[PDB]
DNA sequence: CAGGATGTATATATCTGAGACGTCCCTGGAGACTAGGGAGTAATCCCCTTGGCGGTTAAAACGCGGGGGACAGCGCGTACGTGCGTTTAAGCGGTGCTAGAGCTGTCTACGACCAATTGAGCGGCCTGGTCACGTGA
DNA sequence: TCACGTGACCAGGCCGCTCAATTGGTCGTAGACAGCTCTAGCACCGCTTAAACGCACGTACGCGCTGTCCCCCGCGTTTTAACCGCCAAGGGGATTACTCCCTAGTCTCCAGGGACGTCTCAGATATATACATCCTG
């Protein structure tokens, strides 16, 4: 579940980010903000799966998604 | 030549609100003045009446209350 | 000959509200929003037909692009409204 | 006698004309048959949405039309027309307060 | 020995801009996307090369955000990075 | 000239007697669009106090006799 | 000071009319778009289509860049807070 | 054919612009700023509406090229035409 | 002879008519549209790559990987601003500590 | 049997590079490039032909789109090489 | 500000999968011919763009004083960083297994096309429904 | 002062027509459903260990308060130019018509590019050392 996406994880993006010290609370709020963005995605990739009449989601589907998104992403086939 | 029914119909209707607020002044004989100084005694005494009715209703409720 | 929906919104909003009018220029907005949810649903549409290979653009096509371009709620009734119309008009 | 196809699904938006779209528009080498009913079902809903909404709004005010003012308060107002019209700009609409 | 605050910051900040790898640890996030699908259909089945471009999207999302979280803190005149940072960057920005 | 003074008295008089006719709508929304409409709202709903306003009276007496 | 601020504020918020006056604006929209084509003409409605996205687009960029100001714990406006917000939002 | 046009967005419009939005203060700078802002704004948006009437072949920019151009650049405009 | 020498390319210009064609974008393409196409997606495609060898070689690499591409890019302020919305799986990202984090 | 630009860019690489050579994850990107630019000038070509009222879609469509599509410096040099291109083709 | 401590940048064997090259092939692009449907050019014409002239008026521009709010500085008290030890899960490589992805092939039902008929809906003329005003005793 | 003739504004009805929608039949193909191969997604397991968790100590900065003063806001006055109407000319887009050449469709054929195999070397791991940067006293 979502605490499986530690604190120092979070730590190691923002630093890829560029921040130098970080507020106790941005943890938390940063779960909440991957969880809402992971929703969305997921969503249309499991629409695009359903329509597909397919029951394993594929790369694609997850392209289509953030291509759709104004995400779009290189690299997986798209 | 058109010009007569649409003035009938505008004849028609100011003189129906005319009675309509006259019938209300037989309902509402209470100031009796111009035409708009009587649209203001509706709007006064229809305020006034709401107030009153729900003064009464809010008073005899606590009389229930207390019995 | 220009083509529009004016004559559509106006038996759609008597319905709800018979008394109530429409300013020229609110029916010109709303013709517009009725176009462009019509080129949403139909790329999307289009983009479902071309990645499965298919060929035809059928009613599953439009399910699935309204439940991609319309928020929960809404899309829920679009889907409703859909299914229902299309079960009406194959009813004979 | 001849019955048209919105009559048929219970419809008041043409569905002759969305199925002459949707062939027309370069969407597919093929349209079906069941394509034109839903869409014009989801677009009619979505047109009703709107005009509820925004009676709703001009009855807030005294007004007896929808002027783009009204339009804008139904749109903005109401989280799920927001999110759908995010980006669009209503002449005329202003903001809300 | 002891490095003052902020060393240690600015070489994992270096590090961490020079290297391309993923930061996220990778069956802890499937597991929260399996999670997180099992809301729209129960006993879906994931490619690999799907759950890798989840989180690869993922990974860059929260690394432009936090760009921009630490451009709204500095304009606050701070250093840290607070929860209203994230939240005014995803107000301007549209979410 | 002085015709123009007659001009802005009535002017006022419309406006004050408009403003009245919207208090009574916000006070009664039944029906705005029409004077005959806000006039038979109100008649209605003066006709609904009075008929409201006996029943009580005579209900209180009731009460009082019975308790 | 700042009393009827908030009064002009609530002004134009409550109203729906345009806010920059027209032939300036026409004249800048007809000297910017001469670098792009010379002796070129422009339909009425075209000028007002981008008078009106030119007004949303600056009341939005100042709701952000209010948002901005107090962020900072401030109530004025500075560039740097225009600045901050075109920057985020990708511009 | 004229300059100095920039100055057109007076001191007062940017102001009622920044009321509308809410702000209760402004600085002198923000004047230069917007009208920057606003510049970089309508040049953009004019490129595309300038191409989109060239490539019709037309001497006049209809307001559809306007309504186009904003669309492409993700702002849709509804009252104008589409 | 081919089609893409005829008209000194090197991107498959029979290809993208077909794809033209077939990806439902008119009912007609025209002739010299394909070749079109092709030959600014094949400039598009030099650029880019011209600039991943150049960082490729500035890091003494023979193979142009995700972060090559992602440098090229990125640094490039206008083949920035053209993929500014996409996401380059293995690109990270360029080096930026701003100033008022620094020490001292 | 998948189709893909791999061949034509390695040799547009060599063209300029003898011995730099291309990752399959980099092969991979740069092809997803060039797809979603195709997407991009055609899609834009198609609306700009229909806006017109025209079902052709040509090379002028296509100079259009490059142009709004890409930036400044990049639409100039692109439309230089298809104008070449074309006029190659056509001249032969 | 010099000196020590940790760290990052520079210079060497082994190995090892993964780019790169040769071959088989097979299927999609190239050559040829066709018919008609769109593109293209010319001529019309009527709207609507530009241009000009005055008056009125709203709005803009300039000046001035008084806050009050930006900005700077000092004190401080905790919240974040850094570091060491413990431990928890990730990561990896292997083995089994089966769901379901992917492809093939009849084989029907459905969608494209054409011809025919006709009703929906745009536009314009016209009639009533509404508020509001200028007028007279 | 009371009360009232008249016109902006609009909704709706109705008809002309006219141009796309509906109907009916024919012919072809795509995708539906059945069936088969077999890829890889999933389950479990053991082992090594790198990252995570927790707690300790310290000081740096987020915050509060307090001052200075500057520059913005409100308001009075001058001026300037926007705006409204109203009239002119014309040029440019919308439209109709006809010609013809360009492209979609079909037929044949074969080499250009994809799939599959094998192979060596460019990069990774590991190790050694050289100079840099930081923090202390």
């Amino acid at each position: 579940n979502i605490q499986g996406i530690t604190k120092p994880a979070i730590r190691r993006l923002a630093r890829r980010g560029g921040v130098k010290r970080i507020s106790g609370l941005i943890y938390e709020e940063t779960r909440g903000v991957l969880k809402v963005f992971l929703e969305n995605v997921i969503r249309d990739a499991v629409t695009y799966t359903e329509h597909a009449k397919r029951k394993t989601v594929t790369a694609m589907d997850v392209v289509y998604a953030l291509k759709r998104q104004g995400r779009t992403l290189y690299g997986f086939g798209g | 030549q058109r010009k007569d029914s649409h003035k009938e119909v505008e004849r028609r209707r100011r003189e129906n609100i005319n009675t309509a607020i006259n019938v209300l002044s037989d309902l509402l004989p209470v100031r009796e003045s111009s035409k708009a100084a009587i649209l203001a005694c509706a709007a006064e005494y229809i305020q006034k009446l709401k107030e009153t009715d729900e003064a009464n209703i809010e008073k005899w409720t606590l009389q229930k209350l207390l019995s | 000959r220009k083509e529009t929906y004016s004559s559509y919104i106006y038996k759609v909003l008597k319905q709800t509200h018979p008394d109530t009018g429409i300013s020229q220029k609110s029916m010109s907005i709303l013709n517009s929003f009725v176009n462009d949810i019509f080129e949403r649903i139909a790329t999307e549409a289009s983009k479902l037909a071309a990645y499965n290979k298919k060929s035809t653009i059928s009613a599953r096509e439009i399910q699935t692009a309204v439940r991609l371009i319309l928020p929960g709620e809404l899309a829920k009734h679009a889907v409703s409204e859909g299914t229902r119309a299309v079960t009406k008009y194959s009813s004979s | 006698a001849s019955q048209s196809r919105s009559a048929k699904a219970g419809l008041t938006f043409p569905v002759g004309r969305v199925h002459r779209l949707l062939r027309r528009g370069n969407y597919a080498q093929r349209i079906g048959s069941g394509a034109p009913v839903y869409l014009t079902a989801v677009l009619e809903y979505l047109a009703a949405e709107i005009l509820e909404l925004a009676g709703n709004a001009a009855r807030d005010n005294k007004k007896t039309r929808i002027i783009p003012r009204h339009l804008q308060l139904a749109i903005r107002n109401d989280d799920e027309l927001n999110k759908l019209l995010g980006n669009v700009t209503i002449a005329q609409g202003g903001v809300l307060p | 020995h002891r490095y003052r605050p902020g060393t240690v910051a600015l070489r994992e900040i270096r590090r961490y801009q020079k290297s391309t790898e993923l930061l996220i640890r990778k069956l802890p996030f499937q597991r929260l996307v399996r999670e997180i699908a099992q809301d729209f259909k129960t006993d879906l089945r994931f490619q690999s090369s799907a759950v890798m471009a989840l989180q690869e999207a993922s990974e860059a999302y929260l690394v432009a955000l936090f760009e921009d979280t630490n451009l709204c803190a500095i304009h606050a005149k701070r250093v840290t990075i607070m929860p209203k940072d994230i939240q005014l960057a995803r107000r301007i920005r549209g979410e």
